[PDB]
């Protein structure tokens, strides 16, 4: 900490519905008389919430009013590492949570948060584990011809996170838009691939978008063709 | 919150982002640079002071409680969001910030849609998807017209990054259908709007 | 004194547990003592009975006593565990407790409260009376409960089996009470036995031994030998009575002993007879009931250890509980935003907490603006120091006010003022750390970039990282590591990385040379944006980059302006500007000049411990006169032993009072002879061993008031401990080995396992000796550290750092006493528990040899006694001692401090002794660096000679060899590039007492010990009576008569210690006799003339000329008014003589 | 490291008078083992004088100097003093500085006192007991006679006399000659001063060719005189 | 509490049993050593409680006890013996060295030759005579040498520096000197030195006339 960060990965899990972890900032490299541990939560596509704030050498803390009651943030300075409940899990309390240092010695820095972390992502979803499928955006055949005849393969019914996907069984990238892991309506997420090429090509060729999804134990392929009724 | 002023416009500016407190507290806020996905660093504290080993193109100052980051004469380098983080209370609120980036001032975009394979109604579903790539700003309208209705409620539209060398976009909005509406309608009509395009482009295709 | 129930106020929930559980089971540890007795009492009516009537139906009710001994030995064990533990462990929490928030509150307080205290003090106390309350509430409790406890179960346990006999004996209970008190107050009040008697003669043995150059200079080493024997001797005047008390008082508690066993065997003999109790019954009432109050007599050293808690608790809880006016740690106060440098002192008035009668700030007008820098600047060490510890807050001017930004200093918190202030401390004031952690104790979140940009932002580089791990190679205590160069400039990178709003300076580049100055200030003046900085200069350097410029007169400041506009002004700066060991027999050699009292002591001494094998005989023939029939002459034999108890009564009533006498005035003669050799043997030595670190002012007075002492003791108190225990257990195991060897064997086995509760219970540290000895210094170094040096941590406000450190440091003291606490409740609870497995296996086995033939219960029960209680007094003796192996090392340092050879040995005679030295020295080519501070060099190149009545004066910067040459010709040391010889013929060769008979010297710091006046001023020449004509001679001569005729007591009032009964004008010309006395030739008035007023002064030169003629004289002195009568002139050039 | 036991002080004072024996012993500390000082009398044998085991605080002088030496053990900074006092007569002989033996090495013990012999030792500085100053030297080429046989072999020699203290050196041709020069121990005169006589063999052949030279060297009064050799011519 | 060397001068030859007694005291018990001492130095440790024997030395120093009695025989005798010994006791609070012996090169008889010389004209004019008689390369050691003055008994004015055994050929060389004033070499004409040795014969006589 006195040339580096040595605030470790802490508490990494899922959760449902039906579940709650004790989560922790499991600090290092300093002495908690010297900082105050906080938290924050960073919902998708959100400014930054904080949470908590404790001064071990206190034994305080101000609340906020997003977690308020239900949460309890209590410190170890004997250990070396803070726990924090992460219990009564809704779906709102989905977030990469950073917890960080926060020097108490210096006055001039009002505002604490020396350091920042790169946080332990909570993700609370609902019925999940379900192996993916490959699905052809098939190019119709009313593409434009020698200009532009986009194609691509939509992955759908997919989870958990990542889903690598390469084209040409990893002999093509370019042109590949990997489209951000956008949310579904049953808690699964959609994510798209679509690629430029001329249509010469697609005559005498063919293409494979390669899927591989590791958490599942499916790694799933298909041809894409140039739709021919 | 504060006042966004997201700018990622021409190059040659000051641009000067600013920020609002929640309530009239003291000269007690931080600013933090984000590439979203990863841990903020700090670059100004107290309001005033600077703070190491960040890059001294950053500044600041104060008065009254309007807080204001700096980046001059908009460079090649400029792509990032930020946070703000008002404090001097027991209760210490954030901002949301802005989303700077640069290049492509003018783009247009190119619209395609495709027929969602019969691989995808053996299941029951389907997921027409009008395509828009190339495009800029960020901003841009995707909207469906089927059997001649102002459809809505229908249309899941996906937006990426801006584009890290040439600052086009992508754009993929879903329009899903499952087998018990797929099967009765033919043309699927999809209209894009821009300001890139002088006439909105359309894309429509029939059951056949 | 605070009481009972506040010493023990620092206990949680968990401690109060500990201490009522501890206490239960202390008393239930008690009475443990009585129910032994009980199974006693009836297997010493079984064993009388059936061994009268001629049967093994014996052997199976010893058995089942055997096992009421077992289970209570094994309730003993549990119950002496859980009262032990307990109770150290309640203590180790509150003590810790203690500690911490004690050195919390020792921050906390104020600085003007280190006016107060010194260090030495403040560390002992920290360590010394944390242990004393320690000792207090730990365990000593526990055992005396315990004993309360088996007293009251004694008396209960008395009647409930026999009430007359218990009544009889509860009668004489108060005598046996008493007299185990003072049995058991003698060898505990033995290994201390001081006051503060010896301090009439300590007083002198260390304020004359502190002031150890004015006691060289002027041959003075027996006129401070002598009074330190004039001292011991009207010590030993009362010592002599008082070891008569002491040991008459333990002759009488033997003699009334004694009495009280003859009394209760005789009435005891008779209710025994007439058969109404029983020789077991009589037993158990007796034994049980003085068993009782004598365990309720040996606990007045304990009742002494919880009074020594309860009065250090005092002083301890009473610094914790002040709240010092300006609170540190406080959040009282505003702290703005904007803060700008208009830093203003108006009509301010600080008078010192300690010596508040020398005023140094007398109504003041100081204005700064915002960001451009001043100039405070003055002569030599003027006292401005004081500036920059006002501002801090370390101290407060009463009646003014410290303006920054339209507010007063002290609406401000000082936790948040002492941060926007830094300054560079006039002489580098390091904390013992790498350069990276002495420079984070500026701001304490600073990271390697800031650490480089603040390290080059003053051309901190090359002397840094020239040498390897520059962050890890340490830098030096005091400074002892590191260059004057080297470390001086970093204190500008540490109160930099600060990011101030004001910085300040106390002469920060005074050791920095030209070049140095050329790379440090810009740093110095590119520092100011909009932000101050107060100068304090010694060069005329950078003080033109100003705007201001304030002087120093009189305490109120004078001038202020421009530097060209001023030019015709006339101000201030207008002038500014033009260890081996030594065995056993070698500390027995020591003193042979007493062979008839070790002879008397010693054979005294086995003749006391005889007395225990004479019990064991006694009621060896007892358990045989008291058997069945003839009741007529059963009473005859009983009456003789009353006699015969009353007879050893006056016996020993004489043996103890000898035994005691006889050591008591050998060792006071062996301490005397040690004391007065030591004192000698160092006052011979040069000043080249008196400054060091090793040999203090106080290390040395320690060495003289407590080695002296314990090397008393080690002497012969040993003799006597092992010729008692030799005759004690030697004659115990001889004879039980003649009587029965075979239970003599077994009970051997346990010897070992009995006398170590003994030991223990006052021991407490037998494989952590040494280790609480090292854990706690290694603790402590910090303690230390920030406790000597604390101008700069309160004033870095860097505080809390090393508090954190301290607590941190105490996480080991404490796992230690954890563990401490464990191992020796064990060793504890196994020894008591053992000596009553002790009762069962040997009484037992000796059931077993009675029916066999091989033993008869009278021997039994000789020999039974005799072991266990030659055991059990080997630990009471033993656990009653000074700690020989302690004291070996204080005969060690003294034996070296006796034989070393000081080449400017003073007393020798060896040397050459010319009649009319010519006042002429002759230095040829002199150079002298310090031999400690070995490198800095204060003399590198000189030449002089003054002639036979010729005058001289050398003026300069401080202290430029303009002093460190007459430590070269009082021949303190010898120069070693250079070579002295004085009136042209060396001086090695010469006598260096006479060679200290000629020379004459005052101080620019004179003075004087606790004395009177007669003698004081006449101390300059010793080895001949000075008259009274003499002293007042010099006294009109030295111009003090002038003022010497308003003393009520004119000659004679009794005077302080160095300049303390007299006053700053006095003095300047009181040594100028002391030093005239003995018409020497060389006058070195070393500014000896300063703070007399121009009226009294410059006739000191007319007296001094009109008789100086016929001598010669050599001058430092910055009198404008007499530098002008010189003959020979030589300059200062940096350290040269051009 | 190896014992070594260096010795300063003394060696130059009248009878009547002050030394002190100084040994520095380097390689040890002094409380392990004994310090004796020894005496060597000039050409005549070795003597035990006195000595200090420092681990017991014994010591013992000799019986004809008791009273008038003092040792010391300067055991902190690792030197034994020895004081020396009215230095008389028969005080002529070299004084060293000599250490007894250790059965084991880090010890020695009160029981057999230095009975397992003398393992080390160290070279000490002369010592002499006369009140005769530095005195130039008077010399006297005691040339070969006239009467010396023809043919056959001649004595040439030379004598330096009353000269105080050593050495003269005495050599022949400025020191290229140095065959077959005896020069003899440097004898003591009646005064208290000194001498000796240099002697040398000479074929008859060069007595009438070569001649030679006989120079002495006093450095103790910086005297390097010369001075020829001639057979008496009558 | 004293030591008594038997065998003064050691006068053998290289290769051959060549054997120190010296007698010790009432009750040494076994308490001495035999020390080497070479010229101009501090003597050496060989022997200590007349039995072991110190350590980098020569094994061929063999030591025996017959009661009182302790003997040193060294046999072999290499260039770098023949220098002095020592016994020393140290007993009972005392310790005295003896009176060192001396190891000699053994050589046979050479005829001494004789000399004598009185002062050159240049010493007579301070007003002493100080006649050298010199007896060179002599073997063995052991001679008489005697002055005459006028034909008459001389004595009590001489004094015999004797030089010490050569390495080459372990020679003897001595020279007598008798002195007398001023008013006894005016009037004394005739000063003999005469010797008696094994290697002349017959006492020769020196004879010179007054001037
Ligand atoms: C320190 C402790 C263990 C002391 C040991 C003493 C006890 C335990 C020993 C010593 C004498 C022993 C006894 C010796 C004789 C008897 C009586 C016999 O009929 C059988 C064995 C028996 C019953 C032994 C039992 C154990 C015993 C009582």
């Amino acid at each position: 900490e006195i040339s580096e960060v040595q605030l470790v990965e802490s508490g990494g899990g899922l959760v449902q519905p039906g579940g709650s972890l004790r989560l922790s900032c499991a600090a290092s490299g300093f002495n908690f008389s010297s900082s105050s541990i906080h938290w924050v939560r960073q919902a998708p596509g959100k400014g930054l919430e904080w949470v908590a704030s404790i001064s071990s050498s206190s034994g305080s803390t101000s609340y906020a009013d997003s977690v308020k009651g239900r949460f309890t943030i209590s410190a170890d300075t004997s250990k070396n590492t803070a726990y924090l409940q992460m219990n009564s899990l809704r779906a709102e309390d989905t977030a990469v949570y950073y917890c960080a240092r926060a020097y108490i010695w210096w006055y001039q820095m009002r505002q604490a948060m020396d350091y920042w972390g790169q946080g332990t992502l909570v993700t609370v979803s609902s019925a999940s584990t379900k192996g993916p499928s490959v699905f052809p955006l098939a190019p119709s055949s009313k593409s434009t011809s020698g200009g532009t005849a986009a194609l691509g393969c939509l992955v759908k019914d997919y989870f958990p996170e990542p889903v690598t996907v390469s084209w040409n069984s990893g002999a093509l990238t370019s042109g590949v838009h990997t489209f951000p892991a956008v949310l579904q309506s049953s808690g699964l997420y959609s994510l798209s691939s679509v690629v430029t090429v001329p249509s010469s090509s697609l005559g005498t060729q063919t293409y494979i978008c390669n899927v591989n999804h590791k958490p599942s134990n499916t790694k799933v392929d298909k041809k894409v063709e140039p739709k021919s009724c | 919150t504060q006042s966004p002023s997201s700018l990622s416009a021409s190059v040659g500016d000051r641009v000067t982002i600013t920020c609002r407190a929640s309530q009239s507290v003291s000269s007690a806020v931080a600013w933090y640079q984000q590439k979203p996905g990863k841990a903020p660093k700090l670059l100004i504290y107290s309001a005033s002071s600077l703070y190491s080993g960040v890059p001294s193109r950053f500044s600041g100052s104060r008065s009254g409680t309007d807080f204001t980051l700096t980046i001059s004469s908009l460079q090649p380098e400029d792509f990032a969001t930020y946070y703000c983080q008002q404090s001097s209370s027991s209760l210490i609120t954030f901002g949301q910030g802005t989303k700077v980036e640069i290049k492509r001032t003018v783009a247009a975009p190119s619209v395609f849609i495709f027929p969602p394979s019969d691989s995808q109604l053996k299941s029951g579903t389907a997921s027409v998807v009008c395509l828009l790539n190339n495009f800029y700003p960020r901003e841009a309208k995707v909207q469906w017209k089927v059997d001649n209705a102002l459809q809505s409620g229908n249309s899941q539209e996906s937006v990426t990054e801006q584009d890290s060398k040439d600052s086009t976009y992508s754009l993929s909005s879903t329009l899903t259908l499952s087998k018990a509406d797929y099967e009765k309608h033919k043309v699927y009509a999809c209209e894009v709007t821009h300001q890139g395009l002088s006439s909105p482009v359309t894309k429509s295709f029939n059951r056949g | 004194m605070i009481g009972v129930l506040t010493l023990f106020r620092y206990s949680d929930w968990q401690d109060k547990l500990f201490m009522s559980l501890g206490t239960i089971m202390a008393i239930a540890h008690g009475s443990g003592l009585p129910l032994m007795m009980i199974v006693f009492g009836e297997m010493t009516d079984k064993f009388v009975d059936t061994a009268g009537n001629f049967g093994k139906i014996l052997e199976e009710e010893m058995t089942r006593y055997a096992y009421y001994y077992s289970g209570l030995g094994a309730g003993v064990l549990v119950a002496a565990y859980i009262q032990v533990s307990f109770w150290t462990l309640a203590a180790g929490r509150q003590i810790r407790k203690i500690r911490q928030k004690f050195f919390h509150a020792i921050l906390r307080q104020e600085i003007g409260w280190f006016d107060i205290n010194d260090t030495t003090e403040l560390n002992t106390r920290l360590t010394d009376d944390i242990s004393k309350i320690s000792e207090g509430i730990g365990d000593k409790v526990g055992m005396f409960f315990q004993a309360v406890a088996t007293f009251f179960a004694g008396f209960i346990v008395g009647f409930i089996r026999g009430w007359k006999l218990t009544l009889v004996i509860m009668a004489i209970s108060p005598i046996l009470g008493l007299s185990a008190a003072v049995w058991a107050k003698i060898l505990s009040a033995f290994s201390d036995k001081e006051l503060a008697a010896y301090a009439k003669a300590g007083a002198v043995a260390e304020e004359a031994l502190g002031a150890i150059r004015t006691v060289i200079a002027f041959g003075g080493q027996n006129k401070e030998l002598e009074r330190y024997q004039k001292h011991l001797e009207n010590a030993k005047e009362i010592g002599i009575k008082k070891a008569i008390s002491a040991n008459i008082s333990m002759g009488i508690a033997f003699l009334l002993i004694y009495a009280s066993y003859a009394l209760a065997f005789w009435y005891g003999s008779t209710l025994v007879i007439s058969k109404e109790y029983t020789i077991g019954n009589a037993m158990t009432v007796f034994f049980s009931i003085l068993i009782g109050a004598f365990s309720v007599g040996q606990a007045a050293p304990c009742i002494d250890a919880f009074a020594n808690a309860r009065g250090a608790a005092y002083v301890i809880f009473d610094i914790i509980d002040n709240n010092p006016k300006i609170d540190s740690f406080s959040e009282r106060g505003h702290k703005p935003d904007s803060i700008k440098g208009n830093l203003e002192f108006n009509d301010v008035h600080f008078s010192y907490p300690s010596r508040a009668n020398v005023k140094i700030l007398k109504g003041l007008n100081l204005k700064v603006q915002s960001g451009q820098t001043v100039a405070l600047v003055g002569s030599s060490g003027c006292g401005k120091s004081t500036t920059v510890q006002l501002i801090q807050r370390l101290y407060d001017p009463d009646e003014g006010t410290i303006n920054i930004d339209g507010q007063d200093i002290r609406n401000f918190n000082v936790n948040y003022l002492r941060e926007i202030i830094g300054v560079v401390s006039q002489e580098p004031v390091l904390f013992s750390t790498t350069i990276a952690e002495n420079i984070c104790y500026g701001r304490g979140n600073v990271t390697m970039d800031e650490i480089k940009k603040a390290v080059k932002e003053a051309n901190a580089y090359e002397f840094i990282m020239k040498l390897p791990q520059k962050f890890d190679t340490l830098v030096g205590e005091r400074g002892a590591q590191l260059s004057g160069g080297q470390k001086q400039r970093i204190a500008i990178a540490r109160a930099l990385v600060r990011n101030p709003k004001i910085l300040l300076l106390d002469e920060a580049t005074s050791a920095l040379d030209t070049e140095s100055e050329a790379e440090v200030q810009a740093a110095l003046d590119k520092a100011r944006e909009g932000r101050t900085t107060i100068v304090i200069a010694h060069r005329l350097s950078t003080v033109r980059n100003a705007d201001v410029i304030a002087g120093f007169e009189d305490g109120v400041i004078v001038e202020q302006g421009s530097h060209s506009e001023l030019m015709k002004k006339e101000g201030v700066y207008f002038k500014l500007v033009n260890v081996p060991p030594v065995s056993f027999l070698k500390v027995l050699k020591l003193n042979k000049t007493e062979w008839p009292y070790f002879v008397v002591g010693t054979v005294c001494a086995i003749a006391n411990g005889g007395l225990q094998p004479a019990f064991s005989v006694i009621f060896s023939e007892i358990i045989a006169i008291f058997g069945p029939g003839d009741d007529a002459v059963k009473q005859q034999k009983c009456n003789i032993f009353s006699l015969i108890f009353l007879f050893l009564g006056i016996i020993s009533f004489f043996t103890f009072f000898l035994q005691g006498f006889t050591f008591g005035k050998a060792g006071e003669i062996l301490t005397r002879r040690l004391r007065s050799m030591a004192f000698k043997a160092m006052l011979r030595q040069d000043m080249s061993w008196f400054d060091d670190h090793k040999n203090s002012t106080g290390a040395l007075s320690t060495r003289l008031a407590t080695d002296a002492a314990q090397v008393q003791g080690a002497t012969g108190t040993r003799l006597a401990l092992i010729a008692q225990n030799i005759a004690n257990l030697g004659t115990g195991i001889i004879i039980s080995f003649i009587y029965g060897w075979q239970l003599t064997l077994l009970l051997l086995a346990v010897v070992p396992i009995i006398a170590v509760s003994g030991i223990v219970e006052m021991k407490l540290l037998a494989g952590n000796a040494k280790r609480d000895k090292k854990e706690l210094e290694a603790a402590g170094k910090i303690a230390t550290e920030a406790i000597e040096n604390i101008r700069t941590v309160v004033s870095l406000t860097q505080e809390r750092k090393f508090e954190s450190m301290y607590v941190e440091k105490l996480y080991g003291p404490y796992r230690n006493s954890v563990q401490k606490a464990h191992i020796y409740g064990i060793t504890f609870s196994i020894s008591q528990a053992f000596m009553y497995f002790s009762y069962a296996g040997c009484f037992r086995f000796g059931a077993y040899l009675i029916v066999n033939g091989h033993m008869r219960f009278r021997d039994v029960i000789l020999v039974f006694s005799a072991i266990v209680f030659g055991a059990v007094a080997l630990g009471h003796a033993s656990s009653f001692a000074p700690d020989y192996a302690k004291a070996k090392l204080s005969a060690a340092h003294l034996f070296m401090l006796f034989e070393r050879q000081p080449l400017i040995d003073s007393y020798s005679e060896e040397g050459l002794k010319p009649d009319k030295f010519e006042g002429n020295i002759t230095f040829n080519e002199v150079v002298f660096n310090y031999p400690t501070r070995a490198n800095v060099p204060v003399l590198q190149g000189l030449s002089l000679e003054v002639k036979k009545g010729q005058t001289l004066a050398l003026v300069g910067s401080s202290g430029c060899g303009k002093s460190t040459v007459v430590q070269l010709l009082e021949r303190f040391y010898d120069p070693l590039a250079g070579t002295v010889l004085l009136d042209g013929q060396e001086a090695k060769k010469l006598n260096v007492q006479w060679l200290r008979a000629q020379l004459g010297i005052v101080s620019q710091e004179p003075i004087l010990f606790d004395c009177s006046i007669a003698e004081n001023i006449a101390y300059g020449d010793n080895s001949r009576v000075v008259s009274q004509d003499e002293i007042v001679s010099a006294a009109k001569a030295a111009n003090i008569h002038p003022f010497i005729e308003t003393l009520p007591h004119k000659y004679e009032t009794r005077v302080g210690d160095k300049g303390t009964q007299l006053s700053g004008g006095q003095k300047q010309r009181i040594a100028i006799a002391r030093a005239l006395i003995r018409q020497p030739q060389i006058l070195l008035l070393d500014e000896a003339t300063s703070a007399l007023d121009t009226e009294s002064e410059k006739v000191v030169q007319e007296a001094l000329d009109k008789a100086r003629e016929g001598r010669t004289c050599i001058v430092i002195a910055h009198r404008l008014s007499t530098i002008q009568n010189a003959d020979l002139i030589v300059v200062f050039q940096n350290g040269r003589v051009k």
